Formats: C-alpha cells, structure tokens, sequence
C-alpha cells in the first residue's frame, strides 16, 4: 500500500483481525497502529495593490496554520507581508472572515 | 552491425521514394507506426534515421513502442511515442553457414533498462553478486554477451532477419519524397501541400516579416497562418 | 604545442547578479502580438552568474573548465575579441569525441573530433611595434586530432585584432544547449557603452546554428586570446575583457511579441508572487486584487518500507523445475502463501519464450504483496 | 562487434607438438579470460581447457591430463594451445569462446578444422 | 484518432453552450428588472423605496 | 482532504447582526427615513 | 499528487481553469449577495438606553 | 488506465460545478428577492398585497 503522509499514533482500537482502517470516501486513513494524515497543503493567493501602483504583493496561505510554514494569522489563513493595524478602514480589498487589506500593504 | 552496436545513419537532403520500399514485398514485416506506410509519397521530414541491427525472427515482435523484452530494453528500446516504420527481411541464405555463424553478438545483462534510441557500448562486465571481481569474470559475475550461433537449418524463430528502423521527427523540411511541385495561385481558395503541410484556403502575398530562421507563422488555436512569404486566409463561408 | 601558461596571480571566484538575461526563442514559430507560454530550460531572471575577467592592470587570465548540466548563457562584455570559441566534451582526453568551435583570425572553424587537449588552450596576438600590426600568430588549443566526424568553415574574413582604448564596446550572448542529439546555440550582438557588471535591459537572441553532432558533453571550457608584443609562459599580456556564465533551468516563462514578431518583454512565472499572478492571467499587468495563484503543497522527506518479517523463499523449484507436470486438462495447481518470492530471478533466467503479465507489470513486480500466489 | 578471428590450423603429421593460436579484438582481453572447447563430427560440444586471469591456472578435463596446455599473452592478446603426442582421433574444431564458470552456449568462434594425419 | 478528438471538441462545445444558457438566463433577469424599472419609473413614480 | 476546502464568508456573522442592528434600530428610533437620507 | 496524471490532464485540455473561474466567481457572487442584502444602510443605528 | 480515470472524474467534476451554477442562480434569485424586501417592508412601509 503506497502513500504519502504523517503517521501519528492513533487512539483508535483495531481489533486483531483487522489491517487498514477507512473513514468516509474510502479513503485509508490509518494502517496497522498508525494514523495518516495528508501532508499540509492549501491555497496560495495573492494580494496586489495593482501593477500600475506598485509592485509590493502580500500572500495569503488558506486554511493554513503557518505556526508550521510581518506574519499575520486570520480565520481564512495567514497573510504574511502585510501589516496588520488596529484601524479600520472601508474595505478595499476582501481577504474573508471579516478582514480586509489596502495600500505599504496593510491590513 | 550487430545488435548490440545497431549502427545508425542519417539521411538528409534527397527524395526518398517509399513506394518501391512498400511494392517490393521482399520485406517480411513492414509496420509502419505513427505513418501509414502508402502514406509517405505526399509527406516529408527534416531528417531520416536509419538504425540497422540483426535478431532473431522471433524476435521481430520485441522492436515496437511499449514492448518488454531481453533485447527491446537492453539493446534497442524505441520510445512509448515513436513515429516512423519497422522494416524486417530474412536473410538466412546471405548470414547462416554450416557450422554456426557466432558473428552476430547480442548483449543480455544490464543493470537498467535502456532509454529510448539510446546505444550502449559499454564493455563492463555485469555484476550478479554483491562481491565485485573487478573485471575478471567469475562467480555471481558474469560477460554479459551472448552469440546467436545462426545455422542454416535453424528454424523460422531462430533464423536470422535484418531489420531497420526509419525514425522521424518534424522540427524547415529538408528530404522529401516523389511529388511534384505546382505554380503557386493566389487570390483563390485552393487545396495547398507546403513542405507537406496541408490546408486549404486563399494564399495572399504578406508584409509580415519572418526572421531567416523562421518557416511558418501560426496565430491562436495553432492554426498556421502564414507560410514561407504567403498569408493563409480560409476562404469566405458563413451561414445561409 | 602548448605550454602552461604562468605569471597568473590566483584570486576567488566572482558572482554578478543577471537582470533579465538568458532568452531565447523557443520555438522557429512565428508570433506577433501575443502573450505565449512556454515551458522550456531558461536561465532565471535575477539570477547568479559567475563572472571571469581578463585585465593587465595578476593580469587574471582566468579561463577555468566549467561543468556542463543542461545548458549554458555565455555573456561577454569586450572591445578586443579576447575570447574566440569554446571546447564541449566529458573528458578533454581524447578518449572520447569532443566538440570545439573556435573564431581565428581568419575563418570561423567547427570541429567534432577526438583531442588530447592540454590544461591551458588558448590564442595569441604579436603586435610589431615596428609597423602598427596585429594579427594572429599562437594557435596552442590541442595535441592530437584522430577521429574527425564534423567539420565546417566559414568564408575567410579578417577581424580587428586591436587592442582598443576606452571601456566596453561590445556585448556578445549565446546559449548552447545540448538537446536531442543536437547542439543548438543561440545568439545576439549588442552595442554597449560600459564598464563592467552586465547591463541591465532585454534582448531576445535569436537561432544561430543546430550543429547535429548528437555527442554526450558533461563540461566545457572557453578559448580566448592573449596579446604579446620574456619567457612564453610569463612574456603576455592579457588585454581587457570580461565573460559571466549562467546555468539553464527549466521554466516556464511568459513572452510577449511585438507586432513585429519579436520578443520584447517576459514574465518568469517563480520569480516573485507578483510574476506568478501575472503568469497566471496572461498578462503584464495585472490590477488590485487578491487573485488564487497557486496550491502550498509540502513534498515528503524520506521513504519506508514496512513488508513482512517473513524470509522463507518462496518455494518456485517444484514449481519450475519440476521434472512432471500433468495435462492441460488436469493441469497441476500449487499454493504459495508465507514466503517471500524473488521475482527477479525468474524474469532473468532468459529461458522463458514468454513471460506476458497482464494487469501487473512484468517489472515492478519485486515490490508488491499479494495475499495468494495460484501457480 | 568483437572478433574473435582464430589462426587456421593445417594438418600436422604425428611426433612434432602442435600450437593452434587463437586471437580476437574489439575488447578488452586481460580482464577477460577465454576457455578451448572441442567439438566433433557426429557429436556435440566438448569443454576442453580454461585459463584465469590473474591466478592463471590451466584446468581442464581428467581425460586430457598431461597433453594439452594454453599459454596466453595480454601484449599480443591472444591464446596458444599446445598439444603433444598428437594422435589422429584428435581430428577436432578447436574453437574460442569468451571464458565463463558455466562456459555452455556462450560466445564462440567460427573455428578451424585440425586433425593428425597419420 | 479523430473519435479522441471529436469527443473532445464536442465536450468542450457542450460546456461553451452550458454556461452560455446559463449566463443568457442572468441577462434575462437583468433586462426583465431593466423593463420592470423603465415601466415603473420613466411611465410613472415609484413608490417602493430604494 | 481532496482538494475541497470552504471558503470563509467575508461579513462574519458578527458584522451580519451589526447591520441587522442597525437596521432595526434606525427602523424603531425614525420609521422609513432613514432608508431615503438621514 | 501525481505527476504522471497532471501530465496527463494537461495534455487533456484546460478544464481546471474554467471549472476554477466558475467557482470563484459563484464565491464572489455569494458574498455580493450578502453585502447587497444587508449592507443598505452605510451608519450604525444604536438604540437609545 | 490513468486516462479512464482522468476521463470519469473530469466529467464528475464538471457535473458538479454545472449544478452549482444552476444552484447559485436560483440562490442569487432568492438574494434579489431578500434585498427588495429589505428595501420595501423594512426601510419602508409596503403598499404591496402579500
Ligand atoms: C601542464 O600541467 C599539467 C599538470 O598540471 C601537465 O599534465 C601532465 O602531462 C604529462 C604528459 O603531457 C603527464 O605525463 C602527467 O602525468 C601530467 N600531470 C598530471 C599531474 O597529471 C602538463 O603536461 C603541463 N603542460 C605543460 C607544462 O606544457
Ligand atoms: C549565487 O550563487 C553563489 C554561489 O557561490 C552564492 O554565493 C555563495 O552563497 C553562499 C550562501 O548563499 C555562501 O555560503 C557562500 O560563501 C557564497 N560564495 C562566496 C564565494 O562567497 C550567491 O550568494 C548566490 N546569489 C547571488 C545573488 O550571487
Ligand atoms: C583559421 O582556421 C582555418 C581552418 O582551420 C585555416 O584555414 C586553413 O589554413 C590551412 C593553412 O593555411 C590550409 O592548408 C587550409 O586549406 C585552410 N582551410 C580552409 C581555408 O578551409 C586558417 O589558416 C586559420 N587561420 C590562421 C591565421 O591560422
Ligand atoms: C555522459 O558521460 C558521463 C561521464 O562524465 C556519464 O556519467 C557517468 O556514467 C557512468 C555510467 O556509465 C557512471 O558510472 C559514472 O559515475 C558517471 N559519472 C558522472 C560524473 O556522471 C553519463 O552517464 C554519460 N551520459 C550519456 C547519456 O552517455
Ligand atoms: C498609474 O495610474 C495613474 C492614474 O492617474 C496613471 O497616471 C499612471 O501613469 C499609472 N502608472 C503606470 C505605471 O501605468
Ligand atoms: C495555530 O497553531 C498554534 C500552535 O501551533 C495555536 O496556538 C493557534 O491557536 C493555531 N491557530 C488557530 C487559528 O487555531
Ligand atoms: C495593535 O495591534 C497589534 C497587532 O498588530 C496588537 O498586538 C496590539 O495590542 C494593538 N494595540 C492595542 C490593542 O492597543
Ligand atoms: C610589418 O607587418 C607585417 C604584417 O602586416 C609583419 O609580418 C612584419 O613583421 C612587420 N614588419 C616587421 C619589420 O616585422
Ligand atoms: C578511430 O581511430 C582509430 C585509430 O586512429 C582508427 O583505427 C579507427 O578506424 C577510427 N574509427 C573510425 C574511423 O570510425
Ligand atoms: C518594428 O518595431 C519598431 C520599434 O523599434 C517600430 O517602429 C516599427 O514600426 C515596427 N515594425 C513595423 C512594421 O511597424
Ligand atoms: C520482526 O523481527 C524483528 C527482529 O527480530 C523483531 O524485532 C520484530 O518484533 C518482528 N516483528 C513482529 C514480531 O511483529
Ligand atoms: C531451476 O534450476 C536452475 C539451475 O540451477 C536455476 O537457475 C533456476 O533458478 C531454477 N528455477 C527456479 C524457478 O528458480
């Protein structure tokens, strides 16, 4: 059985007779005992104050705790090369979850 | 040449004429891959490769993309994506003699499987053990040719075929076949064949200029556009 | 023949930073007026270069042989024609073929042949100061020429061969790659009024040859000339000039094409986030907003294998080798369970007629498990 | 394409030693030893004598004890058998082949004809 | 080769079409609210707020 | 886990009741004139 | 995460960007739907104490 | 092999996001809807029966 993952104990009780173990979408989620988790991944977007202004851009990792990867956490990720203020402004450019960015990059 | 030093030629700058090859049915196998052999007449390519190699008939099947076999992958390996045509004839009356012609060698034993047209030369001899006998051929270490030893008795499986591969590849055109060249027309939706890419449509004089470098010009879709200069336009059709 | 050439004082390596260098056309495919997207080896923008001098003021005649990957961008900021060819191959020792292209004074000479090339190749200009005059004089590249496969000359022509006061006058870019079988090498000339580090700028270079020599280059080095006018191996000057060398590798990059048909301007799509939206939409310039790029994805480290404790072959002798099998329409039947199997000496016995697999592969059969084997 | 061209071997008559050379090229031969095989009309192959490389040690069959030996040399790359007391039941193919453990079926040469005429 | 191609072309076709309808069907919305707002606003006043 | 993820909304549910709020407060404290100016 | 299937899928065409430009723009549509509805009014209201 | 596969979850996926398309249109629909109420019954007083 070939894969790609992190292996973590598990808390979960194979009995003797049983091997692998499948959660919904029958896809293998632990074998004998250890469970695999898929390696951390997302999406990477970025925020741009346009060409025509300036060439800084900031990059949002999404649904990405990146205590693992000017750093900024946020319920949609983290956005790092924006500063975060206590301010708030119109929104200009929407990030999700409540939280903006405009133009250095702030946010 | 032997297999294991299949020798290969280039061949450029001439008109090959297939037809004779095709009609001459003194060719045991004649499978063309990628172009239907009563096709090439009308085409042309940049180059030719002629790989020229002896095996057994039996062995006539393992020369083909995505075949496994002892000699497909440690002699001659065509790749997954090969264009151009396997020529097979027997020549048993011109290469078997009584008491075993052993001048035609194959090699056997490799540590990896070739990659596509490429020919190992290599004298190593191969190592089946972990202890190495640094040259001299012994226990778990082996040479790793074999002779074919043809007879002229031998049967039809061991009997001796010459087989030469003719491989393509079109990236300006340089060797084409026997057809012959028309007057250009312009101004009218005609069927045009240049350098044996075809169309059809209105062939105009064009002000776009092609570096020397450059045959054809294509625009979005891949569609060409122009042709060494001449601008293709199709034709006027629309909907009634 | 040639002689080690001494009187070089040793210094470290020097690196410049390439702005936007190192392009060429991709394809002989004519373009105008569209952003096309090409993946292919390129040298990355703002990349490091290794920057080699050629100055009397040490007199650093620097000519070091350079590994070869899987391409090279030569750039070369002169007024004097220091450098004039290269030498491509995997040992320079004969042994081997090797490629050389040189520039004399007199013709453009190609050669693919097999040289016993010594450590210091190079050319040499006497200057008379009796009657102003320069012209080539030292040929000492190679000692031996045995087996010869491709040769090509050029028309003669007569160069320059004068040292010239003032800064650099000229900039000279090529690209060789080794590919397919072929040797293609790129090029462009540029007019340059500078002094050292590479001008900044675009500039496409176009095809300029496709030597179908087919050979495997692993290194290569650069040939370039020397000015006379004491001892051969300390009696030399240098003269001013200056090269840097990148290494190519595989990009993907967006080109824009003039209405001309010319490359003008070119996105690398990894260099910056920024270049990676761009690339992503297809255009230049790209307006304010947060735009989906890409997929943070994190690559494995190691690799493990945890296949069974078990190491009783698996018994295959009375299985192959047995001297009685039954009928075809009693054919015998034999379990195989509990054991390990080594597969590959059963695929290279070489005895067997056939050996089709279907499903499975007949290789990358010595690393799956099975619950059964049915023989 | 290595050639293992071996010297013909014309008929010699009975009390003179008889030395049948043996050579061949396109690869390297001190690295590689080659061992003498006997074959003879009416039935087949006979592995006669091999010779290794470094330890040189002539070992060949208990029936031919004490009249046959090779001799090799590496600065002309070739093999020299020497047969005394030459009979004619030695009317034989002395051919060459690429020296292995299991010398069966390997490469081989083409051969001469030699036989003792009485 | 030509069915690989067809079923391809004709793939993508359908989606073009696809998405085609349903962007023609957010037109329609727009011009009937277009025609709803010329009627109840250049013919006479509105008293709907906003 | 295959490449399906959710997207957080832009206006948490926070700032939903905050405009709730204020519509209902504006509602209660001046009826419709707050909807045609001040 | 295969390589040899994304080599194959873009050999297949280019469906992942339309079928990516669709969801996002459903996503964008979304969140002017939310802002449409209940953004009308640009001055927090509070009620009196 | 790769190529079946790739073929049936191609098609999956583009049935997926055609339902999601038709889904958002109607949800969109309902959003216009929500909007005019909010701008009539709420900022204003109705005259409109039901
Ligand atoms: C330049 O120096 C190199 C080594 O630094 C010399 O290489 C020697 O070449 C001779 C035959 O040409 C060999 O026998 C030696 O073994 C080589 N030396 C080494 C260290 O490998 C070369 O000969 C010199 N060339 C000159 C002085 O003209
Ligand atoms: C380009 O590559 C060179 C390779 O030498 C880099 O220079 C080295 O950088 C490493 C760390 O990045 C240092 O540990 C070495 O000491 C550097 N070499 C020397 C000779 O100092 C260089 O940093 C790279 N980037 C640029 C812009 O040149
Ligand atoms: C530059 O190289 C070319 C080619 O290697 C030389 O041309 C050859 O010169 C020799 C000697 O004069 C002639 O025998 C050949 O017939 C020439 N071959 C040609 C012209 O194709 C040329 O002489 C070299 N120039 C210098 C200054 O050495
Ligand atoms: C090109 O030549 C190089 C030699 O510089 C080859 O690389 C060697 O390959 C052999 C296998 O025959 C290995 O044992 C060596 O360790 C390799 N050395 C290095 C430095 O790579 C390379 O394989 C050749 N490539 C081709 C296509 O012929
Ligand atoms: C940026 O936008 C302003 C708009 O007034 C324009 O004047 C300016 O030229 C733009 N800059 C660039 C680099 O396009
Ligand atoms: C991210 O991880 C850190 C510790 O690794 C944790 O303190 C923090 O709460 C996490 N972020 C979120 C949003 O849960
Ligand atoms: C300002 O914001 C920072 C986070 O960027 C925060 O740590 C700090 O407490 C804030 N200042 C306040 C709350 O006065
Ligand atoms: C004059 O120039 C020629 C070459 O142009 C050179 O061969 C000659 O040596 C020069 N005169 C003297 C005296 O050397
Ligand atoms: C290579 O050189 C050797 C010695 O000069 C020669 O015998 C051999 O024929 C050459 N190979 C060719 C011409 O293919
Ligand atoms: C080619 O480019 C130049 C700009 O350097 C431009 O002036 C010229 O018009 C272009 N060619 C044509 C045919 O327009
Ligand atoms: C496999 O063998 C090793 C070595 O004896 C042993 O440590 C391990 O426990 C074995 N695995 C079992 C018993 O599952
Ligand atoms: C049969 O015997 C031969 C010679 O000992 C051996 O090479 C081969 O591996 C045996 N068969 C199997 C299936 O191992």
């Amino acid at each position: 059985l070939t894969g790609t993952g992190v292996l973590t104990e598990s808390n979960k009780k194979f009995l003797p007779f049983q091997q692998f173990g499948r959660d919904i979408a029958d896809t293998t989620d632990a074998v004998r005992i250890l469970d695999i988790t898929p390696c951390s991944f997302g999406g990477v977007s970025v925020i741009t104050p346009g060409t025509n202004t300036s060439n800084q851009v900031a990059v949002l990792y999404q649904d990405v705790n990146c205590t693992e990867v000017n750093v900024f956490q946020t319920r949609a990720g983290c956005l790092i090369g924006a500063e975060h203020v206590n301010n708030s402004y119109e929104c200009d450019i929407p990030i999700g979850a409540g939280i903006c960015a405009s133009y250095s990059i702030i946010a | 040449a032997s297999v294991y030093a299949w020798n290969r030629k280039r061949i450029s700058n001439c008109v090959a004429d297939y037809s004779v090859l095709y009609n001459s049915a003194s060719f045991s196998t004649f499978k063309c891959y990628g172009v239907s052999p009563t096709k090439l007449n009308d085409l042309c390519f940049t180059n030719v490769y002629a790989d020229s190699f002896v095996i057994r008939g039996d062995e006539v099947r393992q020369i083909a993309p995505g075949q496994t076999g002892k000699i497909a992958d440690y002699n001659y390996k065509l790749p997954d994506d090969f264009t151009g045509c396997v020529i097979a004839w027997n020549s048993n009356n011109l290469d078997s003699k009584v008491g075993g012609n052993y001048n035609y060698l194959y090699r056997l034993f490799r540590k990896s499987n070739l990659k596509p047209f490429e020919r190992d030369i290599s004298t190593e001899i191969y190592q089946a053990g972990s202890t190495p006998c640094n040259g001299v051929e012994g226990f778990n270490c082996y040479f790793p040719l074999q002779s074919y030893g043809f007879q002229p008795t031998n049967g039809v499986g061991y009997q001796p075929y010459r087989v030469v591969v003719l491989s393509f590849e079109l990236l300006p055109a340089t060797v084409c076949g026997p057809k012959k060249s028309t007057n250009l027309v312009k101004n009218k939706c005609v069927n045009f064949n240049f350098n044996g890419l075809t169309g059809t449509g209105v062939l105009t004089e064009s002000n776009k200029k092609f570096l020397p470098f450059q045959q054809f010009g294509r625009d979005i879709a891949d569609t060409t556009d122009a042709v060494r200069i001449l601008d293709i336009t199709p034709c006027s059709f629309g909907g009634v | 023949q040639c002689v080690n050439l001494t009187t070089r004082t040793q210094l470290p390596p020097a690196y410049t930073n390439s702005f936007t260098r190192g392009v060429y056309y991709p394809d002989k495919v004519f373009r105008s007026s569209v952003l096309h997207s090409t993946q292919d080896l390129f040298l990355p923008f703002f990349s490091n270069v290794t920057w080699f001098h050629a100055i009397h003021v040490t007199k650093r005649f620097d000519n070091p042989v350079l590994p070869f990957n899987d391409g090279v961008y030569f750039a070369s900021t002169e007024k004097s024609n220091i450098i004039r060819g290269w030498i491509f191959g995997t040992t320079l020792d004969s042994k081997t073929q090797s490629l050389l292209i040189v520039n004399n004074a007199t013709n453009v000479v190609i050669k693919v042949c097999e040289f016993q090339f010594c450590n210091d190749p190079f050319l040499g200009v006497y200057y008379h100061k009796n009657n102003k005059s320069w012209m080539e004089s030292e040929f000492r590249v190679y000692s031996s020429a045995n087996n010869c496969t491709f040769e090509y000359v050029s028309q003669p022509f007569l160069m320059d061969l004068e040292g010239k006061q003032g800064n650099f006058k000229n900039l000279r870019e090529f690209v060789f790659k080794n590919i397919d079988g072929y040797f293609k090498i790129y090029s462009k000339h540029t007019p340059i009024n500078l002094v050292r580090d590479l001008p900044q700028g675009f500039s496409a270079l176009e095809p300029l040859v496709d030597l179908p020599i087919g050979i495997n280059i692993t290194r290569f080095q650069t040939l370039l000339a020397l000015h006379r006018s004491g001892d051969s191996s300390s009696g030399w000057t240098a003269g001013a000039a200056a090269y840097y060398v990148g290494y190519l590798q595989p990009r993907t990059f967006l080109l824009k094409y003039n209405e001309n048909g010319t490359i003008t301007d070119a996105v690398d799509c990894a260099l910056d986030p920024l270049s990676e939206t761009k690339c992503t939409l297809k255009s230049f310039t790209v307006e304010k907003g947060i735009y989906q790029t890409s997929n943070f994805r994190v690559q494995p480290t190691e690799s493990i294998v945890r296949f069974p404790n078990i190491t009783n072959l698996c018994p295959f002798g009375e299985v192959f080798n047995a001297t009685r099998f039954a009928s075809v329409y009693a054919w015998n039947r034999k379990r195989i369970s509990n054991c390990v199997a080594d597969y590959s000496v059963l695929y290279n016995s070489a005895s067997f007629s056939t050996f089709k697999c279907y499903g499975v592969s007949p290789t990358k059969l010595n690393d799956l498990c099975f619950t059964n084997v049915y023989a | 394409q290595v050639q293992l061209v071996e010297t013909g071997g014309g008929l010699v008559q009975p009390g003179g030693s008889l030395r049948l050379s043996c050579a061949a090229s396109g690869f390297t031969f001190s690295s590689v030893y080659m061992n003498w095989v006997r074959q003879a009309p009416g039935k087949g192959p006979e592995w006669v004598s091999r010779i290794s490389p470094n330890s040189g040690n002539i070992g060949y069959t208990d029936s031919v004890k004490g009249r046959f030996t090779i001799s090799r040399d590496n600065a002309k790359n070739t093999l020299y058998l020497q047969m005394n007391n030459l009979k004619p039941e030695d009317t034989a193919l002395y051919y060459c082949a690429i020296g292995l453990n299991l010398s069966s079926s390997s490469v081989r040469g083409q051969g001469t004809q030699v036989t003792v005429s009485s | 080769q030509i069915d690989r191609l067809i079923t391809g072309r004709l793939q993508s076709l359908q989606t073009y079409v696809t998405q085609q309808l349903i962007r023609a069907a957010e037109i329609r919305a727009s011009a009937n609210l277009a025609a709803t707002k010329m009627s109840e606003c250049v013919l006479g006043q509105s008293k709907r707020v906003d | 886990f295959n490449g399906l993820t959710v997207l957080p909304p832009l206006l948490t549910d926070e700032m939903i009741a905050q405009y709730t709020s204020a519509l209902l407060a504006g509602t209660i404290t001046s009826g419709w004139t707050f909807g045609a100016g001040a | 995460d295969s390589t040899e299937c994304s080599n194959l899928l873009l050999q297949y065409g280019s469906f992942c960007t339309q079928l990516n430009r669709a969801l996002t723009g459903i996503a964008v549509e979304q969140d002017k739907n939310t802002q449409e509805v209940f953004a009308q009014v640009k001055q927090i209201y509070k009620t009196p104490p």
